[PDB]
């Protein structure tokens, strides 16, 4: 869905450990392309968590390390 | 779990990999729990200011390179996660943890040589 | 530059009032305030009523003050168990870290007019475990506190002693007469 | 800031900074010290092992002062303003003298005149012929000597007598005070019904207590605060209609003023100060105030003087008033979807009890 | 008199509520108790016993059928946890 990117955009581009906004895309990474350690990282899937209103195990928390990933992961969970 | 409703019962890490998980695992209860923690205690700091304490308190541990240490540091955090979870610590504990709120201040050294000097030792 | 024009002239015709302890009761209005001031105090030390936090070994000597050896029920002592019902504090016993923060709050929680009685070494500094990392040096750190009792533990007549004392105090509360001063 | 302060008279006090059994080495009389405001400036001396004396008159009110200093620290006085043995009694000793003694209404043994005007005329000749170093004395905002309005007027007398027996008296101008156990926060929050016959119109900046009480501190510290006034308020302007509609949005219960007209309940007013034995809120030289507007002198000292920033009363409201907001599960907003559909994953009721 | 505006009070409580269902069941009382005193301030007029006793019953039979239906909605909140209508 495109729905889930837009607000995709409304955390990541507000949150203020980017190393610069607009680096986002459909398919960026948040190490390699956005330059975000590992706790960085815990905190971005937290907020979206937050903003579908659905929880995320953390095994699958695991598996989301890019931006596709958890526009991915988003649209199976039923919860939104 | 058992024995009460966060209880973990208490295990040695088998590898490097397994201890990375539960840390991270342990940072995602603490940060996911800050807006519980604020409105359970009344804390007079939004979710943003509480957040930023867990990580550093994460941060302080960072550098740790011994699998042992780990495994009492992770231990400390689940006794101190089940006690703040269930209603047992309460708010002058959970309120002491933020070390703005002490009467003088969180600056509680001296910024450099001379203000502490001219105080008498801080 | 005298202020105000009158202030040079004023500081002659300034009357000096007694303080509340020197006082005395002269007419009538001011001796119904003090009928008032007996009747409302008599009622107060006519039916004491503590709630007995009990922390340690001095609740067995409380506790042996409603035996039938002292029997403070004929006095109209009464040991009620919520803070809601009472009107003084016993704190007899030692007050840890842990459960200071849950005296306080059944401290909060008790109707005015109230009263705090530090019974025991214990609850007064510290007793015996002043040095303690876990220990409260006095619950006068918590509370404030209407009369210490000392001993550790002191002796059921020792707690009576302070009861009286605290009665005593009540008895000569100015209540009626202190509105009327100011 | 150090471990030496020099008094205006000189004196060097070599002081151990530290918290109850600590050495402050000031030793302070605070009269009026069992109000809202007494409290939050005998803790901060106390806690820093500083000797308070506090003159009283009930025993039972002054009870809560003590818990704040080390054994030997808080000491009581009994008092009348016009007993002067009293006064310099409780004033001989102190290096800094806090005049907190003030009152809104008239009552049957003070006239406003009587508890201000002569009231710091009796310690203010108490502080000079014993030579105490600070004599800081509080006011109110808009305190004018020409006012009509006796409350604002005996502030101003007040405070030329004040600095005539004793210049170097320093001068303090609180606005109206919102915090814990204030009569702006509170006062809006609990009673059902006000007489207010000016629409809750009048303006005014609020500042928090705990500020004010901060900021008497800090003047004790500086020798620079001796001789000046200090106009003290929060940063933004409020009407009483404005922060009534933040303890409306904080305790979801409805204001409701009766708004009798000025020339009916003035009168009114009189009678049941004269009559009731309490502050209620309501008197004749209290409907006159709120006409008045707050205005603040520009040739004032403020918290700029003193290293502080006021915050605002709206930052406040949500934790002095959340204890009064319900929290009965009656109040609850309807269950989402989501909620209506985990309740079938429970019995909800015990069949076998 | 007084009984006619009762029913339309019971009448009254179907027309306004559309989520109450306890309401529901209250408004059948007050029908019920509007009728009954009907009946017995007839029963005055007609100096008939009769009345009061045909009162009686429908008092048994109302506190009767009361529990039933209480009964009735504990079992349906046992499964559903609300008795609120979604609307
Ligand atoms: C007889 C009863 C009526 C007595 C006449 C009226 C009371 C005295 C006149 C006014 C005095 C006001 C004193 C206020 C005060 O001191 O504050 C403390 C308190 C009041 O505290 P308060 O000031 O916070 O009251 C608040 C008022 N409200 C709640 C509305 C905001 O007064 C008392 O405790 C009452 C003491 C006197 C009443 C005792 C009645 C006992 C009657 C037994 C029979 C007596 C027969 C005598 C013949
Ligand atoms: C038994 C009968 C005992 C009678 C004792 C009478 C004592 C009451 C004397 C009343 C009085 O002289 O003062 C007037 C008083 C007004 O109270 P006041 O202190 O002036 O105001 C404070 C805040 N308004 O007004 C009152 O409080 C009177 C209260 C009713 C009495
Ligand atoms: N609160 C506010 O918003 C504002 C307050 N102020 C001024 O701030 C100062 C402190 O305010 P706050 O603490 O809120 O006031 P409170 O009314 O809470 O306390 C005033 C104090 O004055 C004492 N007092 C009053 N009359 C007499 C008297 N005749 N003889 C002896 N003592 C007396 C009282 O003692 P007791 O308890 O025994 O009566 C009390 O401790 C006062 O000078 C006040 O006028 C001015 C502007 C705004
Ligand atoms: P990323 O690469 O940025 O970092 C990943 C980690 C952290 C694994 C490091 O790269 C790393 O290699 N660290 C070494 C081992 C390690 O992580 N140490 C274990 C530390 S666990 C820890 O610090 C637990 C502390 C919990 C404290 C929580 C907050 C305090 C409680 C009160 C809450 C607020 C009041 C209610
Ligand atoms: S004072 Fe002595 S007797 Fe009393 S509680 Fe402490 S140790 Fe026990």
């Amino acid at each position: 869905k495109v729905e889930v990117y837009e607000r995709i955009k409304s955390l990541l581009a507000g949150f203020d450990k980017v190393n610069d906004p607009n680096n986002i895309t459909e398919t960026a990474h948040f190490a390699n392309d956005l330059g975000l350690d590992s706790l960085d990282t815990v905190e971005v899937v937290m907020a979206i968590e937050e903003e579908f209103s659905i929880e995320i195990p953390d095994k699958d928390a695991d598996q989301i390390h890019s931006v596709d990933k958890a526009i991915e992961y988003i649209l199976r969970q039923p919860d939104a | 779990v058992q024995p009460t409703k966060f209880a973990v019962t208490v295990r040695q890490s088998r590898n490097w990999a397994d201890a990375k998980q539960r840390v991270i695992a342990a940072y995602r209860a603490w940060i996911r729990a800050a807006p519980e923690i604020q409105t359970m205690y009344s804390i007079p700091f939004p979710v943003s200011h509480i957040r930023t304490r867990i990580r550093q308190e994460f941060e302080r541990h960072r550098y740790v390179n011994k699998l042992n240490v780990v495994d009492v540091l992770l231990q400390q955090s689940n006794a101190d996660f089940q006690e703040t979870m269930n209603f047992w610590r309460q708010q002058s504990h959970v309120m002491a943890f933020f070390k703005e709120e002490h009467f003088r201040g969180e600056k509680r050294l001296p910024s450099n040589f001379i203000t502490g000097f001219l105080e008498g030792r801080n | 530059v005298e202020p105000y024009p009158g202030y040079e002239l004023r500081k002659s015709l300034r009357k000096e009032v007694p303080l509340p302890s020197q006082e005395g009761t002269k007419g009538l209005v001011q001796y119904a305030l003090t009928t008032l001031d007996i009747i409302t105090n008599w009622a107060r030390q006519g039916s004491f009523w503590p709630m007995t936090f009990g922390l340690a070994c001095c609740a067995v000597e409380m506790m042996h003050l409603s035996t039938p050896r002292y029997d403070q029920d004929r006095l109209g002592i009464i040991f009620r168990a919520s803070p809601r019902q009472s009107d003084v504090m016993i704190v007899a016993g030692t007050l840890t870290n842990k459960m200071a923060p849950a005296l306080r709050q059944v401290y909060d929680q008790m109707p005015d007019p109230r009263w705090v009685i530090s019974m025991g070494s214990c609850a007064n500094g510290g007793g015996y475990y002043h040095y303690s990392y876990s220990v409260v040096r006095g619950c006068d750190r918590i509370v404030p506190v209407d009369v210490y009792v000392p001993g550790c533990p002191p002796t059921s007549e020792a707690l009576m002693y302070g009861i009286f004392q605290l009665q005593r105090k009540m008895r000569n509360t100015k209540i009626t007469r202190m509105w009327y001063r100011k | 800031i150090s471990d030496i302060h020099i008094t205006r008279t000189g004196k060097p006090l070599i002081r151990i900074q530290g918290g109850r059994s600590s050495l402050g080495e000031h030793t302070a009389t605070v009269f009026g010290a069992t109000g809202q405001l007494g409290r939050y400036i005998v803790n901060r001396l106390a806690r820093q092992g500083c000797t308070v004396i506090v003159p009283y008159r009930e025993e039972m009110a002054k009870r809560h002062l003590k818990v704040s200093g080390d054994l030997g620290r808080v000491i009581f006085m009994e008092f009348d303003l016009r007993n002067t043995q009293s006064i310099e009694e409780s004033v001989r000793h102190s290096d800094v003298v806090y005049n907190l003694i003030g009152r809104d209404y008239p009552t049957k043994n003070f006239s406003l005149a009587d508890v201000h005007i002569e009231g710091t005329e009796r310690i203010v000749e108490a502080v000079a012929k014993y030579d105490v170093d600070r004599f800081i004395q509080v006011s109110t905002y808009n305190a004018n000597p020409d006012s009509t309005c006796e409350f604002f007027r005996t502030k101003g007398i007040a405070e030329k007598v004040a600095r005539h027996v004793f210049p170097e008296t320093t001068i303090v101008r609180p606005a109206p005070m919102f915090g814990f156990e204030d009569r702006l926060l509170l006062k809006l929050a609990s009673v059902t019904n006000l007489f207010t016959s000016n629409h809750m119109r009048e303006k005014f900046w609020p500042v928090h207590v705990n500020e004010v009480g901060e900021a008497l501190e800090r003047m004790l510290y500086d020798d620079s605060t001796a001789g000046q006034t200090f106009e003290l308020y929060g940063p933004r302007q409020y009407s009483m209609a404005q922060i009534a509609e933040l303890v409306d949005r904080e305790i979801y219960k409805k204001r409701r003023h009766i708004n009798l007209p000025k020339p009916i309940l003035q009168p009114l007013a009189e009678l049941i100060n004269r009559v009731l034995w309490w502050d209620t809120g309501l008197s004749r030289d209290q409907v006159e105030r709120e006409f008045h507007d707050q205005v603040i002198d520009p040739t004032a000292k403020t918290f700029k003087d003193l290293g502080m920033e006021p915050t605002d009363i709206s930052k406040w409201t949500y934790h002095y008033l959340l204890p009064y907001r319900p929290s009965t599960y009656y109040d609850l907003p309807p269950s989402t979807e989501k909620e209506m559909r985990e309740e079938r994953k429970y019995l909800h009721v015990l069949d076998d009890q | 008199n007084i009984t006619l505006i009762l029913f339309l009070i019971g009448i009254l409580g179907f027309v306004l509520n559309r989520k109450n269902i306890i309401l529901m069941l209250i408004s059948i009382e007050i029908m019920l108790l509007s009728i009954t005193f009907l009946i017995l301030l007839s029963s005055l007029n007609m100096d008939d016993i009769i009345g009061q006793t045909y009162a009686i019953y429908i008092i048994v039979v109302a506190g009767a059928e009361s529990a039933i239906g209480l009964g009735i909605l504990v079992a349906f909140y046992r499964l559903r946890g609300s008795i609120a209508i979604e609307y």
